[PDB]
């Protein structure tokens, strides 16, 4: 009696009465998401119904993981958990999980191709980095940052949408079969910043192989040291491409593309868009760069941080919901 | 330097 049902295409959203005005804004293999209005908090929310969370151990494992990280991770620059519920009254009946988040106005896809001043550019990038740093502190490395999984509001605030693991924003480590570390996420920040400046995708590969070619065409073929780190099968392709010199960052990002500040942005870009991760800038150095550091606030940029059966996952998830 | 408080969608 505290709940009601709304049909959402072929899916039924059975939710607390506080949530009205439901409307589907997205879906994927793991869930359906509706925009809604929360009559109790008097604010807009996003409600995600998880998809087939108990179909197998793998689905259950992810559902449990997603739920635990959203609860335990807290930072203004990371999508937060407002509420979690199940419409079922018992563990025996337990089937469905709904996650409630603050409703953001947009992702970054269009915004970054509009023309932003330095202040907006750098402030958005500062917030991204603060968000990413907090993920890394919690032992979460994203590996898949892109504009579509970064959300904003009309008040110029920003949150990262998910905890990760379109190929334009993938680092070289990922493109190829390499090991990664923290600064894998810096590449994606680089691609995004560049795009804010350029007004279009930096490295728009037509396929997974072409993504590499687009990068090296602009940045240059990486040195032999790096080639040695590649697995034999991928090394055979990569090493035998024509040799590109790359263009300087002055040529890639000349003054005329921008709205000292351009010089500072270029310098930072030249340190993030580095193919060889062992030569790429880190998150901490990025936050300390004069282009980003102007917004510095320690409370934001230094914030304090197996095997089961389906029924055991059901129970672990149920406890987490209650 | 004051933080932007608006963003055009
Ligand atoms: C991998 S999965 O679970 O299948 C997949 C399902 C779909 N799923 C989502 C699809 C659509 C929106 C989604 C999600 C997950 C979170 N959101 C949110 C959260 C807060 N605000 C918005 N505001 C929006 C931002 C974008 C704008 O265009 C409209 C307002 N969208 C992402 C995860």
């Amino acid at each position: 009696n505290n709940f009601y049902s709304v049909e959402i295409g072929d899916s039924t959203f059975t939710v607390l009465k506080r949530y009205q005005n439901l409307k589907p804004i997205g879906s994927g293999a793991q869930g359906i998401v509706c925009a809604a209005y929360d009559a109790i908090l008097e604010r807009n929310v996003a409600i995600k119904k998880l998809s087939r969370p108990f179909q197998n151990q793998t689905h259950a494992k992810r559902a449990y993981r997603e739920l635990v990280l959203m609860k335990c991770v807290n930072h203004k620059n990371i999508i937060g958990l407002l509420n979690v519920f199940t419409p079922q009254k018992s563990l025996e009946e337990f089937q469905d999980v709904y996650i409630v988040m603050e409703l953001m106005d947009a992702n970054l896809c269009q915004v970054i191709q509009m023309e932003l001043d330095h202040e907006r550019m750098s402030y958005l990038l500062y917030q991204m980095l603060c968000g990413i740093k907090h993920l890394h502190s919690a032992g979460i490395i994203h590996r898949d940052l892109k504009p579509s999984n970064i959300v904003v509001k009309s008040d110029c605030t920003l949150k990262i949408l998910d905890f990760g693991l379109t190929r334009y924003y993938r680092a070289p480590e990922v493109i190829l079969g390499m090991g990664y570390k923290e600064n894998v996420d810096i590449w994606s920040v680089g691609c995004i910043m560049g795009e804010m400046i350029k007004g279009g995708v930096l490295f728009p590969g037509t396929d997974h192989i072409d993504q590499w070619n687009k990068v090296i065409e602009q940045l240059g073929t990486p040195c032999p040291e790096f080639m040695k780190k590649l697995q034999p099968t991928v090394r055979t392709y990569v090493e035998n491409r024509p040799k590109y010199a790359g263009y300087s960052f002055e040529k890639l990002f000349p003054d005329v593309l921008f709205p000292l500040k351009a010089s500072q942005a270029r310098d930072l870009l030249s340190k993030m868009l580095v193919i060889d991760a062992s030569k790429r800038i880190s998150v901490d150095e990025a936050l300390q760069h004069p282009y980003i550091n102007v917004w510095y606030d320690p409370s934001e940029a230094e914030a304090p941080p197996r095997e089961h059966t389906i029924e055991e996952w059901k129970e672990l998830i149920y406890k987490e919901v209650m | 330097p004051k933080r932007p408080t608006t963003l055009n969608l």
